[PDB]
Order: C-alpha cells, then structure tokens, then sequence
C-alpha cells in the first residue's frame, strides 16, 4: 500500500507562536512545451501511388 | 512503377528477390538480367507555395 505521506503533527496552542530565524534561498525549474513539429501531407501521394 | 533506379550496397542473400520498406512496397528489386540488384525511389516531388 503506498505511502500516502510522511507523518507529522505540529504542536497548536492558543497563545504560542513560531517564527523563522534564518531564510534559504531556493532555485527550483519547470518544464513547459509551447509548440509541437509542424507537419503536412499530400493527399494523392498518400491515398494513391 | 515510375522512380529513379540506382547502383545499390544492399547485398541480396542469393535466394533474396525483393526489397520492402516499412510499407511493403519494393523498395529494392533485382532485374531479369545481369542480376543486379537496383534502388526504387519515387521522383522529386513536393509541395508549392
Ligand atoms: C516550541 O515548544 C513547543 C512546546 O514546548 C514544541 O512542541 C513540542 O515539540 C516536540 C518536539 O519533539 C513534540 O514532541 C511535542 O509533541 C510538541 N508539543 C506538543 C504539545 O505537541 C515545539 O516543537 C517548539 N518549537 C520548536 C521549533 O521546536
Ligand atoms: C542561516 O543559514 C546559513 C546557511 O545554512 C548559515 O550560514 C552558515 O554559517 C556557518 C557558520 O557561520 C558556516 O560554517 C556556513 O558555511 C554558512 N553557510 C553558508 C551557505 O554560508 C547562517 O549562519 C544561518 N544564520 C544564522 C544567523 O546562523
Ligand atoms: C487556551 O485553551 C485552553 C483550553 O484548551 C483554555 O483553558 C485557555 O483559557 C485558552 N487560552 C486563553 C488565553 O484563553
Ligand atoms: C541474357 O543475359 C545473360 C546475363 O548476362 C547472359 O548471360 C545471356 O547470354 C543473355 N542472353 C541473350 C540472348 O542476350
């Protein structure tokens, strides 16, 4: 059965606070395509010979 | 059929007879006489614009 995710709780109470101290600097990459290959076709080169 | 023929590396098994392509057309053929072995290429052809 696969895991659906690392566990975790964190600690919640109503007058308690949690604030960072020191940052990271993060380079993170997406790939997206924009265009696919152009194509034609002839019709009787094809259907005939 | 209509194309150019042409001087062909291919080397026929000597049994061999035909050339296909992926489209089973012969694509190398073997002439009646002299036997040798020859390319089927269609003509120059394309589109205009
Ligand atoms: C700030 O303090 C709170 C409580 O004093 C911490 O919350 C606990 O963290 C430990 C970590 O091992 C857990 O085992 C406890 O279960 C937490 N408490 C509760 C009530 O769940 C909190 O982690 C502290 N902050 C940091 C950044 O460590
Ligand atoms: C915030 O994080 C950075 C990197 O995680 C800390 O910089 C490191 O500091 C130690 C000790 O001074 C050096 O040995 C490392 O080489 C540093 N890392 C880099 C990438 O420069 C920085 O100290 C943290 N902020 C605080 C206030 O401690
Ligand atoms: C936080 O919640 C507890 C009950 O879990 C309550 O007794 C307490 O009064 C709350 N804090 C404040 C500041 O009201
Ligand atoms: C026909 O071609 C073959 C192949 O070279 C040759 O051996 C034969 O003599 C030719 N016969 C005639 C009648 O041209």
């Amino acid at each position: 059965t696969m895991s659906l995710g690392a566990e975790n709780s964190v600690a919640y109470s109503n007058n308690s606070i949690a604030i960072p101290t020191n940052f990271t600097i993060s380079v993170t990459t997406e790939i997206l395509p924009v265009s696919m290959t152009k194509t034609s076709v002839d019709c009787t080169m094809y259907i005939c010979g | 059929g209509t194309g150019v023929l042409t001087e062909s590396n291919k080397k026929f098994l000597p049994f061999q007879q035909f050339g296909r392509d992926i489209a089973d057309t012969t694509d190398a053929v073997r002439d009646p006489q002299t036997l040798e072995i020859l390319d089927i290429t269609p003509c120059s052809f394309g589109g205009v614009s």
